[PDB]
């Protein structure tokens, strides 16, 4: 288990960790986070009480080193540290416990949850689409434009997802124009898959951090690539068979954990109907499908 | 962006623009079989492409061959159209190109968007305006060139006769369009008012008669009764 501390909390603030909430009220004697199951992956991420502008957070990995939190009066966030003298910080939080100020995770064992959302996800290809090179975790917010929207201001705060444009040149081979653009195997299974990702896991776990991004933080550029990479897969006729049930399985629990109240927001109308009722892979969502039309029939 | 009347005017400007009309591109007679059934029977059809500017019309004609052995036809048709339009337009000098490509149905935006993607500069837009250019098969000669082709072919047509040598472009479209929406909506009642002289004839590299001035505004005023004409009887009016 590890401790996320914090050196104070002058701020009233909803706090995520993975996929829980809980809030913190102004100046209230809180000191962090303990009990975390050390993953390979984690979130904390923010939005203050007085202004739930800007939502943000950090991806971090713990066993990549010692992370804590502190606010910054003067960019007015929390921030993210790592403290580099471990025998420091081992007295901070065999302390800060030993004072009770942390919340603890609260792991239900049944709950499986953050493995199924975060499986194929990794911190050294988040630190790919979010180049911060000096720090060992990664800063999203709301706000955060993609490479790709910047291409239709600052590259430096930007999020590098995979570029995906059904209407392009990597896309569509000269002279295969109709049949590259109705079925997308080509572009799905040479260009992304063999040619950019290497693996189905790179690629899923670019679309389930994507999905991710979106949900915590409200990030309308990664819900467009979410989106896009899973409308990318159903209009393949051809797909391998290990993709489609493990895609079936990974829609599913992003469905499930998504806030219902956030249905009109966060899922996109005319993609889900495609690939659920038109597209090639329309038989193979059979999971995704049903918890689909018994939780958001409205948007079919 | 799409194409209405606000900017209308925009269409005869110096930017090279294209119409592209596919309605007569896939074309079949419906006929019945020896059990009972109902089959078609593709005719040759065409590609209509108009710089609205310069009247010249490239006219592909669409040889009945080309849908042989394939399937979903309605779909080929829009992808086949949007492969010859490309074609053309990489069979033309460069200060030829057109800067947007206006098509008359909106299917027709995503096949060539795709097929002109060596052409990030060439727009490819909608329009608002209702065109007639369904009814360029009822112009005598371009239905005849294209029911005798034998293979695809490209032929070549000033639309306009020689009227920009007297009128605008904007009044040689607008008098084009009148024809044209006339011939839509009572083919044969036009044809009778553009043949009821005999002694006005068309020119062999022409495909209106040679009406003088005086007897276009005769021959526009009884396009404008004839549509108005049929609005009535269609609304009981
Ligand atoms: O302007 C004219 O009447 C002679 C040129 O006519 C053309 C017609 C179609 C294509 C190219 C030229």
């Amino acid at each position: 288990m590890n401790t996320v501390p914090f050196t104070s909390a002058p701020i009233e603030v909803t706090i995520g960790i993975d996929q829980y909430s809980f809030n913190v009220k102004e100046n209230q004697p809180f000191h962090g986070i303990k009990d975390i199951p050390i993953g390979h992956v984690h979130v904390i991420h923010f939005q203050h009480a007085d202004n739930s502008s800007m939502r943000y957070g950090y991806w971090f990995d713990c066993r990549m080193g010692n992370f804590y939190i502190q606010y910054d009066p003067k960019d007015g966030l929390y921030k993210m540290m790592e403290e580099r003298d471990g025998a420091k910080f081992e007295n901070i939080v065999h302390n800060f416990k030993e004072r009770q100020m942390m919340v603890s995770y609260p792991k239900i064992d049944e709950d499986d949850t953050w493995y199924n959302l975060t499986e194929f996800v990794q911190m050294d290809k988040i630190r790919k689409i979010v180049r911060k090179d000096e720090n060992q975790f990664s800063y999203v917010d709301s706000s955060m434009t993609t490479v790709q929207e910047n291409e239709l201001s600052d590259p430096a705060h930007s999020l590098n997802y995979t570029v995906i444009n059904f209407k392009s040149r990597e896309a569509i081979r000269p002279g295969h124009e109709m049949e590259d653009f109705l079925d997308k195997s080509y572009y799905l299974n040479t260009v992304m898959l063999q040619g950019i990702f290497k693996n189905s896991s790179n690629y899923f776990g670019e679309l389930q951090f994507a999905f991710l991004n979106a949900m915590f933080f409200g990030n309308y550029g990664s819900s467009l690539q979410w989106h896009a990479m899973i409308e990318l897969i159903c209009s393949s006729a051809t797909v391998p068979k290990h993709m489609l049930d493990k895609l079936d399985e990974i829609l599913y629990y992003q469905i499930k954990t998504l806030p219902e109240q956030y249905s009109d927001i966060l899922l996109n109308e005319r993609v889900w109907n495609i690939c659920l009722y038109s597209s090639f892979q329309k038989n193979s969502l059979h999971n995704t499908e049903k918890i689909m039309e018994n939780k958001y029939p409205e948007l079919l | 962006g799409a194409m209405n009347s606000s900017n209308y005017a925009e269409l005869f400007n110096n930017d090279i623009k294209l119409f592209v009309d596919d309605t007569n591109v896939y074309r079949v007679t419906v006929h019945k079989t020896f059990e009972g059934n109902v089959a078609t029977k593709a005719i040759n059809g065409c590609i209509f492409t108009l710089n609205p500017k310069t009247g010249h019309l490239f006219l592909k004609i669409i040889h009945t061959s080309v849908w042989a052995g394939q399937k979903r036809l309605s779909q080929l048709a829009k992808w086949k159209t949007a492969e010859e339009v490309s074609a053309l337009v990489r069979s033309l000098p460069k200060e030829e190109q057109p800067k947007q490509i206006i098509v008359t149905r909106k299917a027709m935006l995503d096949p060539l968007e795709v097929h002109m993607l060596d052409f990030p500069n060439i727009a490819i837009r909608p329009t608002e305006l209702r065109l007639p250019f369904s009814a360029a098969m009822s112009i005598d000669k371009l239905s005849d060139v294209v029911m005798k082709a034998t293979e695809p072919q490209m032929v070549l047509f000033n639309i306009y006769d020689d009227w920009l040598d007297r009128i605008s472009s904007y009044t040689a479209f607008s008098r084009l369009t009148l024809l044209l929406r006339a011939l839509k909506t009572n083919e044969e009642s036009a044809k009778m008012i553009l043949l009821s002289d005999p002694t006005i004839t068309i020119k062999s590299y022409h495909l209106w008669p040679s009406f003088t001035d005086e007897q276009w505004i005769t021959i526009e005023s009884q396009m404008r009764d004839l549509i108005l004409t049929e609005y009535g009887r269609k609304y009981n009016v």
